[PDB]
């Protein structure tokens, strides 16, 4: 029953703000970290943003530095992110990633196993 | 409407002492010429209370500013107040004393009392504007500025004025005492003249009831509603307020305690002791009656209850061959899979999940945070490099061509399924080929079957014979395990372990928590399972190697072995005993003694 | 029409609304079956000289039993007491002697 | 005081799993065998399945055969149905009956006295 589910994506114009939301049910999300992903038409699947179980641990990918920001509330197990000054180069469909890490060590740099994806939902910037 | 007034600034609390007051009837009922005992919520005697001023002028210019703290509401409230120009007028209560919670308010304006409980949006000062009229003055006029507005409103009552009128020295005393027991509101009152002393008077009074109500909320926070007689626009040097605020009100603490009250011939209370004062009013409690002769008494008892707790238990030097495991080097296929057995041995799980190094962490009948706690009788260990997207498969009541051709998961599924990647280490740049999985059989197999025949099977009509060709496909089919496949396609090393919880001896066990050895001291302990209070002393007794413990001939164990170190300790149940009182009679001297029967000196 | 819907909430919570019913007039001197405000008891009701305080309803003896109680039409507080319980004892001679 | 509760219905997609507990209070269901039973709406009272008071029998309907499982604990006093391979020919009100041999041979397989009955619960399939 464990399910994951996007909410906030849509159309949007070059330069502006928007919210994205990961909620999950049939299971608790504290316990895990979740990582956010996209795949652009024609590209592969990239690591946008991770943060860790507790959130005291977070990546950005050097594209998306200073214009994204990741968070999450344990307390009614969610996983947002805010993206601001938004380009072209980040339509795409996108996805939430709930999983545990692989390595000793507490960031969320690398990659690994992506436990539990949800459906995605699209992104779109042009004008 | 509300308006705003200055910063409390956070002055600093002042204590004062209250002298045998707070006394209220307990009851209902007429009593004539006894001693009666009553526990129940009160005023301690000779208790710490804290004091306010009205106003306050603290400032170096001269300031005039309320103290009116938002105080917290533990089991009632006794409010006392000497007061002279009747500046107090009312009180609130609640929990939040915002628009989210319901709270309740009383006012005494110069005609009747107001009491309601709805939802109101209380300010930061809530106060009452007063002012005099401009030929009369006999009476004042009041102007709430107590709350923005007031919402589902579930009571209401109006009658007598609390606080009487006090239109120059005839300062007086109002003690009040609040209570909220079972959604029942109770406000107990008495007046009295009080002359010449600034603080509570020395004596006694009795406080009669007022009135009950049943408002049914919950309330833990309350605040005092005080009068503005000169004007928050233009604050004047000095004298626009009240002598500064020499009216004052007190603050004291209720807590469940005993009295003695003595009802005379009058059914009024003239005289009464708490219990927990002093072991003479200890001795007068035991003894019913305000004297005591000339003698000893025997008042209550003492037990000395232990400060902390302790365990111990032995540790096996074996753990487990886990690390030959979820640490291996060669792997099993999926079509022939390997069952490994773990018994005898001390399972430690709490490395696993702190490991953080597994993706899926699923455990369905046990809770994932106490396999360490409870343990079993035997484990069965899997684990696999079965592809990413074939991972949510592996759980039971789930359908998917592993989970239904390869091997079935029962319902009633007692372990674990915990997950993550075998990329650096199962995949290669030519593809690792050699994992068989198989995508056609003839039927569903049973949970925890095995089959590892590689017969052909036969897609249509014609048989095989064991030879492939038109639809006759071999079973098994190998993977590409590449390290530059997608996150579906990636190798993940998986984990199933099956656990046996049986009615037979168990041979697996989780970690055991042991704790530092304490000595002298009145502990909790738990040696081996047995659990207890006592002083563990060291102890010249020999036991035999093959004895553990050592019982007294009234079946009471006295002794016992240290597991980890070899020494022998012996067990005293911790000190306890009667405590008893010498005093001469009362109409002689207060002072009193104590002893304390059968124990020794130190503990007290 | 005028028309008024009278609902009457009946939880676990105190009740403000009761009806006093018929006020069935005084009978004393006579122990009857009395329940005054709840209190349901045997005994026979005298006129007492105690003075009860206005907000007491109950006179309590030295141990639990009640004995005064306030009449709440018109105070003068009554005083109960059970009414003469006891035991007989057959006095007789020898039954060969007289019956 | 004899009280047999059933949980766990609801609504499912075709092909999925759900899963149904019987669990009693008052009594014990150990020393009784426990049957889950159904009415489809228009339909009869037809046995599903059962299964006996130590758990070394068990009886199943030819419609539910190799795709229900019935169990039970005896310690937790508890009968439990999963569901699987899942068909609208299974929505249904189903109940959970304690009964005792009221014959000669171990099995089950026979409709008998239920001296003991839940309130039900509802399964629904439909997609
Ligand atoms: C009252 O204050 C003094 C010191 O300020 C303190 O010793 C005493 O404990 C206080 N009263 C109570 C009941 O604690
Ligand atoms: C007993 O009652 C009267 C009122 O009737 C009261 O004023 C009096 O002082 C009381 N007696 C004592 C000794 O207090
Ligand atoms: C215990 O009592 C004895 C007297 O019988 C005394 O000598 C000893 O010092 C006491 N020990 C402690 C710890 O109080």
């Amino acid at each position: 029953q464990v399910q994951l589910q996007e909410s906030g994506g849509g159309l949007v114009q070059p330069g502006g703000s928007l919210r994205l939301s990961c909620a999950a049910s049939g299971f608790t999300l504290d316990y895990y970290a979740i990582g956010w992903f996209r795949q652009a038409p024609g590209k592969e699947r990239e690591g946008v943003s991770c943060i860790s179980s507790s959130g005291g641990r977070t990546n950005y990918a050097d594209s998306v530095k200073g214009r994204f920001t990741i968070s999450r509330d344990n307390t009614k197990n969610t996983v947002y992110l805010q993206m601001n000054s938004l380009k072209p180069e980040d339509t795409a469909v996108y996805y939430c990633a709930a999983w545990e890490a692989s390595r000793w060590y507490c960031p969320l740099q690398f990659s690994a196993d992506f436990s539990s994806w949800g459906q995605g939902t699209q992104v779109t910037v042009s004008s | 409407q509300c308006v705003n007034l200055t910063t409390r600034t956070q002055l600093p609390p002042a204590y004062t002492n209250s002298f045998t007051r707070g006394v209220y009837y307990p009851d209902k009922v007429f009593r004539s010429s006894v001693l009666h005992s009553t526990q129940d919520l009160f005023l301690p005697f000779f208790s710490n209370v804290t004091w306010f001023h009205a106003i306050h002028v603290s400032g170096t210019n001269g300031t005039k500013r309320f103290d009116n703290p938002v105080l917290p509401f533990n089991d009632g409230v006794y409010f006392a107040s000497t007061e002279k120009s009747n500046i107090i007028r009312g009180w609130i209560f609640g929990t939040t004393l915002d628009s989210k919670t319901q709270s309740l308010l009383i006012v005494n304006n110069a005609t009747n009392v107001v009491i309601k409980v709805c939802e109101f949006q209380f300010c930061n000062d809530p106060f009452l504007g007063v002012y005099y009229h401009k030929n009369n003055k006999s009476w004042m006029e009041s102007e709430f500025r107590v709350y923005s507005s007031a919402n589902n409103c579930t009571f209401e009552y109006v009658s007598q004025p609390f606080l009487m009128d006090l239109e120059g020295n005839f300062k007086n005393l109002r003690e009040f005492v609040f209570k909220n027991i079972d959604g029942y509101f109770k406000i107990y009152s008495k007046h009295t003249p009080i002359n010449l002393v600034r603080d509570l008077p020395q004596g006694f009074s009795a406080l009669e009831p007022l009135v009950d109500l049943p408002i049914g909320i919950n309330i833990t926070r309350f605040q005092t509603l005080l009068a503005l007689h000169r004007s928050y626009l233009t604050p004047g040097d000095s004298s626009s307020g009240w002598t500064a605020g020499a009216a004052a009100y007190y603050v004291g603490y209720l807590q469940p305690r005993t009295f003695l009250l003595k009802y005379n011939e009058n059914g009024t209370i003239t005289d009464a002791v708490d219990c927990a004062l002093d072991p003479l009013s200890e001795t007068k409690c035991t003894l019913k009656s305000f004297t005591v002769e000339k003698g000893i008494y025997q008042t209550s008892n003492f037990r000395v209850q232990p400060t902390e707790s302790i365990v111990r238990f032995p540790n096996i030097t074996n753990l487990c061959p886990f690390g030959e495991v979820f640490n291996a080097t060669r792997f099993a296929s999926v079509y022939a899979w390997n069952r490994k057995r773990i018994s005898n041995c001390v399972a430690d799980y709490s490395v696993l999940y702190n490991s953080a190094s597994f993706s899926t962490f699923k455990c369905y009948g046990v809770s994932p945070t106490k396999l360490n706690d409870l343990c079993f009788t035997n484990v069965y260990a899997d684990s696999f490099v079965i592809r990413g997207d074939e991972v949510r498969q592996i759980a039971p009541g789930q359908t998917g061509k592993i989970a239904d051709y390869n091997y079935k998961l029962p319902d009633d599924f007692t372990g674990c399924v915990i997950a993550w990647n075998s990329n650096n280490l199962d995949s290669k740049v030519g593809g690792n080929y050699n994992y068989l999985y198989r995508l056609f059989r003839k039927s569903n197999l049973k949970p925890f079957e095995r089959d590892i025949s590689t017969e052909i099977y036969q897609a249509g009509s014609t048989p095989c014979n064991g030879v492939e060709g038109f639809n006759c496909y071999f079973p098994l089919q190998s993977y590409g395990f590449q390290p530059t496949n997608g996150v579906g396609y990636q190798p993940y090393r998986v984990v199933v372990l099956s656990f046996e919880l049986l009615h037979a001896p168990a041979t697996v066990c989780g970690p055991k928590k042991s704790t530092n050895l304490v000595k002298n001291k009145c502990v909790n302990f738990n040696f081996n399972g047995l659990t207890g209070t006592g002083v563990l002393t060291e102890s010249n007794k020999k036991f035999l190697p093959f004895q553990q413990f050592g019982r007294d001939i009234a079946d009471t164990t006295d002794a016992v072995r240290d597991p980890q170190t070899l020494e022998i300790l012996d067990i005293t149940p911790c000190s306890f005993g009667g405590v008893s009182v010498i005093t001469p009679g009362t109409n002689t001297s207060n002072q009193v003694a104590v002893l304390y029967q059968g124990v020794n000196c130190t503990e007290v």
